[PDB]
RNA sequence: AAGCUCGUAUCAGUUUUAUGAGGUAAAGCGAAUGAUUAGAGGUUCCGGGGUCGAAAUGACCUUGACCUAUUCUCAAACUUUAAAUAUGUAAGAAGUCCUUGUUACUUAAUUGAACGUGGACAUUUGAAUGAAGAGCUUUUAGUGGGCCAUUUUUGGUAAGC
RNA sequence: GAGAACAGAAAUCUCCAGUAGAACAAAAGGGUAAAAGCCCCCUUGAUUUUGAUUUUCAGUGUGAAUACAAACCAUGAAAGU
RNA sequence: GGUUGCGGCCAUAUCUACCAGAAAGCACCGUUUCCCGUCCGAUCAACUGUAGUUAAGCUGGUAAGAGCCUGACCGAGUAGUGUAGUGGGUGACCAUACGCGAAACUCAGGUGCUGCAAUCU
């Protein structure tokens, strides 16, 4: 009468993925993952075995391992107030390659010969860049460009 | 074909082609995805594959190691070594390929550490055995190769290659179920039709019926051996004294060079033409609008 | 392969007739009606000289 | 130019239609072994179809392909029953012909009662070295436009050497 | 309401960095659902029923399924899968560079990676830096019957919900 | 679409064009082309012991998926799974 | 400069209709005593480097071609969305001040890029 037994239920989703795609881009199996490479629940539109509710998206645990399936992390449920208890992870589709740990270190880390030069040198060291101050009174010309008062066109009355 | 079905412009969209070296054809992703890529239960491995493309038939051995990104080669050996040592032709068979093997097994050690550890036999007879290297040190070297097509069949110059380096102290954990001389029924293995295939002598079984039988091509093929006085047992000499060769001097001697990347600068746009700007080549552009698509 | 015989009974598709054109005619007549072309039937009928199926098929047909 | 781009066949396929498995078949076959040295190959009908017999998977006509010289010899034995005349359609755009013959006896090959009569058909393909590029395993090419066989071409070649006739407009 | 344990000690209604996740757009019925459309012209011992020959494979109709010859090609909201515009996680004494140890991983190879010690980058020490406090545990009472307006979204066949 | 001896718009054989409406275990939809698939040949790693991780969870029960080392096999010329 | 094997790069390549190719470096064609693979020596495998050949493929050139990409105060300081605010209005809508801000169409330019090794007047 059913739809159960031996194998069948869940009828809500059933299956794949894309995206960029060339395989899952063949690199996921190849390379090891370390501490810094959050495995966020991606990939779940085939992969919800036991599909949590909506209400869990964004938060994020720590990574302190890596393997076949993903990375142990959090989300701090932010129920009502405070966060509840509980980890999360991923399956496998949902396994990405962050670029947070990628740009952010070609900025900063890049910059790793401007601090070793201050003691035989003379302090004005750091990359605490400036954001945008405002501009003071900088100097202009006219001669080459002739001004040009210009004026809004009548609109007048038309479909 | 489109003169005749003539695709709409709304068609192409969804079209992506695959690699340069598809089209062309030159990579693979199913064979070096096992060959260069690897789990990271290695890591940073320079792991040396040897790259084996035979045209006509021809010696072509390549040694480019595993970069992602700016790939260094080792080593070479082409054909163009044999006539240096004495040998004219003769050098598109399986012993070429035999020789080969062994001609890199002593020419890539010499720049790997030592030269006198990794050898094996020189008696050359042809027997399936295991190389023994030395205890608590000297690991047993594994070569890795590089191709990518040629039906897997027995007798190739290019699966026999690994067998000539298996003799040079190369050790490489392969079958015997493949030699000139295996038979697909039973599993025995016999040495005595592999000989065969390492001195010529089945390219002296041939010329039997060149005398006496096939005459009409008695003046057409085998020309180049009577010039060099082979037709006796000369031709077991030449594969003999190729081993001594080898371990003369394999460092690998430029040819005549003559004037490289230099003086040869300038050929090409001698005689063909060349993609001009539009801003010197006006008189072209305004022609468009004259008779060439101006009618008249 | 009457296992799968049965095989493609428990099954064995638009195929599966053809995997049958590739007692034992019990199982035949079976898929027989199964697939129930009826001319394939008659001729089925044929190679093979159940009987019931077969004679309830043509009352009903 | 022409140099090199000759003109070879690259094959001839002799084809027997047969409604029917058994005897009569295998006798197809027997046709074309004897006439071929070459044994013959069994095709399977596609679909079933009724009005026509036949069923999927019937083993329903058998044929061969034959090439160099063999290939010129039985060419021209059948050609000659078709009296070198052929018309101008049997030539395709891409540039092979083909011709029916029915009675396989019109070209050599006694009667045997035990036999029978059957048709003598065939097609020939042709082509012109280099080949290869489009048909070898690595670096599978497609073949450059001025060397790709053609109509004229073709044409052109038959009324050529073995002089037959075109024929039709 | 009643306690314990601490300190450069909890970050943000405004601005930059785009890696995951989803089932609203497109397509198909050629093995899944539905509104898989509408006609004419033949052949009859024996597909299944009458009248007329005592009969013999003597002969002649009507009422239902096909074949040949045409038309449509099946609604977006049945199911599965799959986009653009968008939003978390990333913010360094906790990390990096130069010199140097060990092992059962890798390599022909004290090579790399992982795992230690010491020194320097010392007041621009990793955007800007506002800000009358922070974390944990236990217990009690009330509440499980309200309404309206603005902005955005779905539905919306007069008046109107 | 373009041909032919038996042979009609459908059957057997050959050629050309052609970036996927296909094939790829259930009903269905993107993938991918010297295929991840189909056919032939070659088969028993779809089985056992000892750990860990992902979704749900109280680092659950059940079920399913991914990734190593240590025994025991198969395929292949080599490199592998 | 050109060419071959092995990478990175994924319409800045491939398709239709043409032209060019003295040397070197490919491919096609030829052979069937051995091995592998068919109904067919076309593909694949094996053997050989003496003989038709710039005929095909690749590359290059030609092009108000087609497709795609980059750039511009050209379209367009657009449309949509957010915050604040007692302007008109029954609803469906239409504006001002202070940030950010679409695609397609028009115009112009380019017509693959690069590392190692080897060969070559």
């Amino acid at each position: 009468g059913k739809s159960h037994g031996y194998r069948s239920r869940t009828r809500y989703m059933f299956q794949r993925d894309f995206r960029k795609h060339g395989a899952v881009h063949l690199s996921t199996y190849l390379k090891v993952y370390k501490v810094g490479d959050i495995v966020d629940i991606k990939a779940n539109g085939s992969i919800q075995k036991g599909m949590p509710h909506k209400f869990y998206q964004g938060k994020t645990g720590v990574v302190y391992n890596v393997t076949k399936s993903s990375v142990g992390v959090i989300i701090n449920k932010m129920v009502g107030n405070r966060y509840l208890e509980k980890r999360l992870n991923l399956r496998v589709e949902h396994i990405k390659h962050s670029k947070c740990r990628q740009e952010f270190l070609e900025r900063v880390k890049a910059n790793a010969a401007k601090r070793a030069e201050a003691k035989a040198q003379g302090v004005a060291v750091q990359l605490k860049r400036q954001p945008a101050q405002p501009r003071e009174s900088r100097i202009v010309s006219t001669e080459g460009n002739v001004p040009q008062t210009l004026a809004p066109v009548p609109y007048e009355t038309f479909i | 074909a489109f003169q005749k079905d003539a695709k709409s412009s709304a068609y192409s969209s969804r079209f992506q082609t695959p690699f340069r070296r598809r089209r062309e054809g030159k990579t693979d992703y199913y064979q070096r995805k096992r060959l260069v890529t690897q789990h990271k239960a290695k890591y940073n491995t320079p792991k040396y594959r040897l790259v084996v493309r035979f045209t006509n038939k021809d010696i072509i051995c390549q040694i480019i190691s595993s970069t992602i990104t700016g790939d260094v080669v080792l080593a070479a050996a082409y054909s163009h070594e044999l006539p240096r040592y004495g040998i004219t032709h003769g050098l598109t068979n399986w012993a070429a390929a035999y020789a080969t093997g062994l001609l890199i097994a002593r020419r890539t050690l010499q720049k790997l550490g030592l030269d006198e550890t990794y050898k094996g036999v020189e008696e050359v007879e042809g027997e399936y055995e295991l190389t023994e290297a030395v205890e608590d040190g000297p690991r047993p070297f594994k070569v890795f190769l590089d191709i990518g097509l040629q039906r897997t069949t027995t007798g190739a110059r290019v699966f026999g290659a690994l067998k000539g380096a298996s003799d040079g102290g190369l050790y490489v954990p392969h079958s015997e179920n493949r030699f000139p001389g295996w038979d697909f029924e039973t599993e025995e293995i016999d040495p005595e039709l592999l000989r065969s295939y390492i001195f010529g002598g089945h390219v002296s079984q041939y010329m039997e019926e060149l005398a006496d039988d096939d005459e009409e091509r008695f003046s057409e093929l085998f020309k180049g051996y009577l010039a060099d006085d082979i037709d006796a047992d000369s031709l077991e000499d030449i594969y003999t004294s190729a081993h001594e060769a080898i371990r003369a001097d394999p460092a690998f001697k430029p040819t005549e060079k003559k004037f490289t990347k230099e003086q040869y600068a300038a050929e090409s746009k001698k005689y063909r033409q060349t993609k001009l700007s539009k801003e010197e080549r006006a008189a072209r552009v305004a022609a468009k609008i004259a008779a060439l698509a101006g009618q008249q | 392969t009457s296992q799968l015989i049965e095989l493609v009974g428990f099954v064995e598709l638009k195929q599966l007739l053809l995997e049958h054109h590739k007692e034992l005619k019990e199982k035949i007549l079976s898929c027989l009606t199964m697939l129930r072309t009826a001319e394939e039937l008659i001729q089925s009928l044929f190679p093979l000289l159940r009987k019931i199926i077969y004679t309830n098929l043509i009352s009903l047909l | 130019q022409n140099p090199m781009r000759d003109l070879k066949i690259e094959k001839l396929v002799l084809n027997i239609s047969v409604g029917e498995s058994g005897d009569r078949l295998t006798r197809a076959s027997k046709v074309l072994e004897q006439l071929s040295g070459q044994t013959p190959v069994q095709s399977k009908a596609r679909y079933t179809v009724r009005t026509f017999g036949i069923r999927r998977n019937e083993k329903i006509a058998v044929h061969v392909t034959v090439r160099g010289p063999k290939a010129e010899e039985i060419l021209e034995r059948g050609l000659k029953v078709k009296e070198y005349q052929l018309r101008d359609r049997n030539f395709s755009a891409t540039g092979n012909f083909g011709f029916g013959i029915d009675e396989h006896i019109d070209l050599g090959i006694k009667y045997d009662p035990s036999i029978g009569i059957f048709g003598m058909d065939f097609y020939v393909v042709m082509n012109r070295p280099g080949a290869r590029v489009t048909r070898r395993k690595r670096c599978k090419g497609t073949v450059g436009n001025s060397h790709k066989t053609t109509k004229e071409d073709t044409v052109s070649w038959f009324k050529q050497k073995y002089d037959a006739d075109v024929l039709d407009k």
